[PDB]
């Protein structure tokens, strides 16, 4: 661990201050080989800050990077829901003839901003079930904070078979989308009426259903 | 003034990858380009450096089975990892990372998928998805099923819809496939989902119905 | 030098 980054995860509001460290176990290039890199999940990472306090083209002047020698902060004032992303550190070190690189572990920052979720619910095409395999997708729409779903196959809640996937925070208003998926055999998807879907966000749950006959 | 890296995305373990990054727009010998890899859901890891003058340079996990090349001819640096187990699937970029000079060059990343259990590659089967039949504004998808190694694509009436579209990541589902989803917000079109998996060349256009009725 | 390893 060249790089030891902290906090490993923050938290703030629209309009409020983040801060992240980093702490260098040598000094680096020329004491100033020093970025600050954004990722949003999926996407190549953004240069945000480079020798140290340089802001790069594109970056907000919310952004700002200082520190010197072994230590090194990044800040974001006024934070947006185009901030929520997950920061890294890096640094680059060496001699005459060796050189390399370190990142820091990385820095998760969520924006807050709570909106409970809408959910659909869609059939199996007519086409799947030929395959001997059918994938039920249920959608919980534009929320946060996180929530969790529960599929329900004529009333037996369901254990296996599930996959969910989220997109990242909206870079307008801070929400969730959630992709869950329940997959079973033909057979069984043919056995069986009622399937059902709920998103619990906290206290409150939201459910959505269909009947396999109506479809 | 870009990179691209390219390469077979499904490998099996044992074998090598090779990677390729083509740099467009300037000569790739006028900068040090750094291999770099994020494995799912963990961070970034340095893999190598390769100096402008030519000299490459690995970090100690990498160092023993990891080549760094270039070719300035064809305008290239190529990464080569052998002995590889399932712990190496991962996105690999080329970057010049720029840490401490304005020049820093990001690739779009090449997705490596490590497996001898997940089978062979595989195109996709995509499935429309609408609300059941039983009832102007409404949600429709496309569910991107069991494709072999990542990415896919997709597109909705060729990237001219944009309201409310949402595609999600990808999942590894328990058989080694891939599958994701994706959805738009619709409101009258022949609403169609243009989903491409480049390693086999694969195109697929699906026209969604606005319902799973059978009158559509 | 802009980096390490120049020699």
């Amino acid at each position: 661990q060249v790089l030891t980054q902290t906090p490993s995860f923050t938290s703030a509001a629209v309009g409020g201050t983040v801060t992240i460290n980093c702490q260098s176990s040598q000094s680096v290039w020329r004491n100033k080989n020093l970025a600050w890199y954004q990722q949003k999940p999926g996407q190549p990472p953004k240069r945000l800050i480079y020798a140290i306090a340089t802001l790069d083209s594109g970056v907000p002047s919310r952004f700002s990077g200082s520190g010197s020698g072994t230590q090194f902060t990044l800040t974001i004032s006024d934070v947006q829901c185009d901030d929520a992303a997950t920061y890294y550190c890096v640094g680059h070190y060496g001699s005459e003839n060796d050189a390399y690189y370190a990142f820091g572990g990385g820095t998760e920052v969520v924006v807050k901003d709570p909106v409970a979720p809408t959910v659909l619910i869609f059939p199996p095409a007519a086409d799947q079930v030929a395959t001997g395999t059918v994938t039920i997708v249920c959608v919980a729409n534009k929320y946060f904070p996180d929530v969790t779903v529960t599929w329900e196959v004529d009333g037996t809640t369901q254990t296996t078979g599930i996959e969910n996937s989220k997109t990242p925070q909206n870079s307008a208003d801070c929400t969730y989308n959630l992709s869950s998926t329940l997959t079973l055999t033909s057979t069984q998807y043919n056995s069986h009426k009622e399937y059902t879907c709920k998103v619990t966000q906290g206290t409150t749950s939201v459910v959505q259903s269909f009947n396999r006959g109506d479809c | 003034q870009s990179v691209k890296e390219s390469g077979r995305g499904l490998v099996q373990p044992g074998g090598s990858l090779t990677l390729t990054c083509t740099a467009s727009g300037f000569s790739i010998d006028s900068y040090g380009f750094s291999w770099v890899r994020q494995a799912p859901g963990k961070g970034l890891e340095h893999i190598g450096y390769l100096t402008a003058g030519g000299r490459a340079f690995y970090a100690s996990w990498a160092k023993s089975r990891s080549t760094i090349t270039r070719n300035t001819n064809e305008n290239t640096v190529t990464l080569k990892m052998t002995s590889l187990t399932a712990a190496d699937t991962a996105t690999y970029f080329c970057a010049k990372l720029g840490s401490g000079n304005p020049v820093a060059i990001w690739g779009p990343g090449t997705l490596v998928t490590v497996s001898s259990s997940s089978g062979q590659p595989k195109a996709p089967s995509v499935f429309p998805l609408a609300p059941c039949c039983g009832d102007s504004t409404v949600t429709l998808g496309c569910l991107v099923k069991g494709y072999l190694p990542e990415p896919v694509t997709v597109t909705w009436n060729s990237g001219t819809l944009t309201n409310g579209v949402r595609t999600f990541p990808s999942v590894r589902q328990s058989s080694g496939l891939y599958s994701l989803s994706s959805v738009v917000s619709v409101t009258s079109q022949p609403v169609t989902c243009n989903v491409a998996h480049p390693a086999t060349n694969t195109k697929v256009d699906k026209t969604v119905a606005p319902s799973t009725c059978s009158h559509h | 030098a802009g980096x390490a390893g120049a020699g």
